[PDB]
RNA sequence: GCGGUCGCCUCCUAAAAGGUAACGGAGGCGCCCAAAGGUUCCCUCAGAAUGGUUGGAAAUCAUUCGAAGAGUGUAAAGGCA
RNA sequence: UGGGCUACACACGUGCUACAAUGGGAAGUACAACGAGUCGCUAGACCGCGAGGUCAUGCAAAUCUCUUAAAGCUUCUCUCAGUUCGGAUUGCAGGCUGCAACUCGCCUGCAUGAAGCCGGAAUCGCUAGUAAUCGCGGAUCAGCACGCCGCGGUGAAUACGUUC
C-alpha cells in the first residue's frame, strides 16, 4: 500500500445508540470521544442512530398494524 | 362527512334487492338510479347498473369498493379533450 | 477481522456441508470489492468529480483510481480520455472491515431500506450493489457533500453459481428482501 | 438524524422536527412534551439521551417512507378502482369539488396560454 | 478551340518474376511528432451477454465469451497480437 | 327519478389570501356600533384537542341570548430563511344540516406543505373621519358568501394649478 496517499485511517468502535450495542471496524471518521474495548485496548467511538441489530428489517418484527382491509374498515367504523 | 351516530345509508329498495340476491350463486344486474347509496359489505360480487344521468352504466362491486358511493363509479359528464 | 472469523469459523463449514464439497479450496470467499462512482457530471464540471473522488476516498480509507472514458462519444463529450468516473479496490483486510461497515451500518442507514435485489447477481456468482444515494456511509458528514451521488459496489467472489454466492452474502449478512 | 433527515442544526428543536415528513407542529410539540425536552433549545444542543427519547418517540409514530407509500397506495387504489377521485388523481384535476373553469392551478399545473 | 490534366505515393487495369498504355477505374501528398524517436521493463484488443444509481442503444464498474473481426498520426496495398 | 346549470387545452372582468420583521408564533389585558331571536337566540355546567355533543337556563326581549369584537396595548420567542412566511393541494379521521354531502355543502383535528421574493405594456378608487386597515351584524337561508347591505374601532398623505 503505497505510502502518503490515501486518507488516514484507523480503527474505531462505533455503537448503535438505540441499543447500545457495539463493535470495532475501521474508518476513515474520527471523534473527539473515545471508548475501552475488549482485549484491552481504546478506539474512537462513533456514534450510530440504527444497525443490524436494531433496523426494523434486520430484526424481522414490524411496527404498524400491516393496513387494514376495507370491509374491516367499515364494519370498525359503524360498529357493524 | 356523515355524523357517524347516523350509521351509513344506503336506500331501503336497494338495500332489498341485494337482499333478494343475496343467496345467489349466479347473481344477475341490478338496476339503480340511487347513486346515494353506500356500498356495503354485502354487496361484493354483484353487478350494479347505476344510472349516469341518461343510461345505466354497470359496475361490478369488489370488496375494495366498499365505503364508498355508488356516484363514485358513475361519472355523469363525458369530457375527451378540447 | 470479524468478518473474516465468521468466514473462516461458521461460514466455511456450513457451505462445504450444503454444498458437498470435496475439498475445503472449493470454499467460496469475496476475492475483491471493487466500488465504482460513475461521475459523467465532470464534464460539464470537473469539480463534481473532484468531490466525488474525495467522497470516495472518505469512504474506503483509500485514493481511487480516477478512470477514463476509453472511446469516445457524441452525447457524453469525450475526445477519448477525459476523466468521467472513479473506482476503488479492496482486499484482505480492507475489503472485510467495508463490508463489514456496508453489512452492519451502513444499509441499515438507506431510506425506507427493504433489503436489497436477490437478482442482482451476474450469473456467474459475483454480486453487485447500487447504492442510489451516498452519506449512508458515516464518513461522509452529511454537510460537506453538495450533490448527492450513488455508486455501484460489486463484490466478486470465487463462487461458480449465483446459488453459491447467495448463500455466501447472506450467511455474511445481506439483507436479501 | 432521527428519521434518517438532517433536521437543520441550529434551529429550536420543535421548528427542527417539522422538517420529518408527518411531523407538523402539533406533532413535534407532542413528542417533545412527551419525552419532557423544553421547546426552545436548539437541537445542535442535545444531549445524546435527549435524542435517544426523540428516537424512539417519534419511532412510536409513522413517518417518512412508509408515510409516503401509504399515502401513495390510497391514491393508487382509489384509481385502480377507478373512482371519480381515481380519475381526478389520474388526469391532475381538482378531486375535492373545486370549480375548474378558472384556477385549480395546483393540480393542472402552469397555464399554457394557448 | 472550350473543358480537364502536368510533379510524387498506394491499388486495379497488369495476362501468378520485373516492367507495361489510354482524356482508363479509385484515392491521397506538398505534412505531423520534442514524442507519435532509442532503449529496459511491463501489458493485449473490437465487440457481445449478464449484473449494476444518477445513466438512457451507448459514459464509468465487474465476470464470461471472445485470434483479431481492434489499433497501427495521415490514402491505399503489404505487414504487424 | 337521475343528471346538468359546479365541465375545462385556454382568454378577460370583480374580489379574498399572500409574497413577510410596521411581521409569524406564545401569553396577558382594554374600548364599539348597527341588527337578529320561538321553536328561534340560547346562559351556566359537563364531555370532546377542535368542529361541536349532552343536561339545562333566561328571553317574544333597553330585562335573556347571539355579543368579553378585531385591529389596539404590555411582555416572551422567532432573526431575513421560500423561512417558525405562505396556505394552495392531497391523505386520513371527524362535527353538523338535511331522507340524502359521489357528481355537489360548510366547518374541525392530525398529516402534507403548492405557486408566490411586490408584479411588463397598461389600468383603478379616493380630497377626511375619506383611503387604507380591523372586526361586528343582517337579508336570502334546513345547511351552504373572500358577494351585497349595514355598523362602528384605528386611521393618514396630498391639492402649486387648469397647459394637457
Ligand atoms: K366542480
Ligand atoms: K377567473
Ligand atoms: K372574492
Ligand atoms: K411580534
Ligand atoms: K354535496
Ligand atoms: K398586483
Ligand atoms: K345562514
Ligand atoms: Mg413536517
Ligand atoms: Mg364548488
Ligand atoms: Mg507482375
Ligand atoms: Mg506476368
Ligand atoms: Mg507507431
Ligand atoms: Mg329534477
Ligand atoms: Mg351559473
Ligand atoms: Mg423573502
Ligand atoms: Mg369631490
Amino acid at each position: 500500500m503505497k505510502q502518503d496517499i490515501h486518507p488516514n485511517y484507523q480503527p474505531v468502535v462505533f455503537m448503535d445508540s438505540t441499543t447500545g450495542f457495539k463493535f470495532l471496524s475501521g474508518s476513515t471518521k474520527g471523534s473527539s470521544e473515545t471508548v475501552e474495548w475488549e482485549d484491552g485496548n481504546t478506539y474512537p467511538l462513533l456514534r450510530v442512530e440504527v444497525t443490524s441489530d436494531s433496523h426494523p428489517f434486520y430484526t424481522g418484527r414490524q411496527k404498524f398494524t400491516q393496513a387494514d382491509g376495507r370491509v374491516d374498515r367499515f364494519n370498525k367504523k359503524y360498529g357493524l | 362527512g356523515r355524523s357517524l351516530k347516523k350509521g351509513p345509508f344506503v336506500d331501503d329498495h336497494l338495500m332489498k334487492k341485494v337482499e333478494a340476491q343475496q343467496g345467489a350463486e349466479k347473481k344477475k344486474v341490478i338496476k339503480t338510479w340511487s347513486r346515494r347509496s353506500t356500498i356495503f359489505p354485502s354487496f361484493v360480487g354483484f353487478t350494479i347498473a347505476v344510472y349516469d344521468g341518461r343510461k345505466h352504466v354497470p359496475v361490478y362491486i369488489q370488496e375494495d369498493m366498499v365505503g364508498h358511493k355508488l356516484g363514485e363509479f358513475a361519472p355523469t359528464r363525458t369530457y375527451r379533450g378540447h | 477481522n470479524r468478518l473474516k472469523e465468521k468466514y473462516i469459523k461458521e461460514v466455511t463449514p456450513s457451505l462445504v456441508e450444503k454444498f458437498n464439497y470435496s475439498s475445503v479450496m472449493q470454499t467460496p470467499k469475496v476475492d475483491k470489492i471493487v466500488i465504482n462512482m460513475g461521475v459523467g457530471d465532470a464534464v460539464s464540471n470537473a469539480k463534481n468529480l473532484d468531490k466525488a473522488v474525495e467522497e470516495l476516498a472518505l469512504i474506503t480509507g483509500q485514493k481511487p483510481l480516477i478512470t477514463k472514458a476509453k472511446k469516445s462519444i457524441a452525447g457524453f463529450r469525450l475526445r477519448e480520455g477525459m476523466p468521467i468516473g472513479a473506482k476503488v479496490t479492496l482486499r484482505g483486510e480492507r475489503m472485510y472491515e467495508f463490508l463489514d461497515k456496508l453489512v452492519t451500518v451502513s444499509l441499515p442507514r438507506v431510506r425506507d431500506f427493504h433489503g436489497v435485489s436477490k437478482k442482482a447477481f451476474d450469473g456467474r456468482g459475483n454480486y453487485t450493489l447500487g447504492i442510489k444515494e451516498q452519506l449512508i456511509f458515516p464518513e461522509v458528514d452529511y454537510d460537506l457533500v453538495d450533490k448527492v451521488r450513488g455508486m455501484d459496489i460489486v463484490i466478486v467472489t470465487t463462487a461458480n453459481t449465483d446459488e453459491e454466492s447467495r448463500e455466501l452474502l447472506a450467511q455474511l449478512g445481506m439483507p436479501f428482501q | 438524524r432521527i428519521a434518517g433527515v438532517d433536521i437543520p442544526r441550529d434551529k429550536r428543536v420543535v421548528v427542527s422536527l417539522t422538517y420529518i415528513y408527518g411531523i407538523g407542529n402539533t406533532t413535534a410539540k407532542k413528542v417533545l412534551a412527551n419525552v419532557g425536552v423544553s421547546e426552545d433549545v436548539r437541537v445542535r444542543d442535545l444531549t445524546n439521551e435527549q435524542t435517544d427519547a426523540i428516537r424512539a418517540e417519534i419511532d412510536k409514530l409513522k413517518v417518512e417512507g412508509d408515510l409516503r407509500r401509504e399515502v401513495n397506495l390510497n391514491i393508487k387504489r382509489l384509481m385502480e378502482i377507478g373512482s371519480y377521485r381515481g380519475i381526478r388523481h389520474r388526469r391532475g384535476l381538482p378531486t375535492r369539488g373545486q370549480n375548474t373553469k378558472n384556477n385549480a392551478r395546483t393540480r393542472k399545473g402552469p397555464t399554457k396560454t394557448v
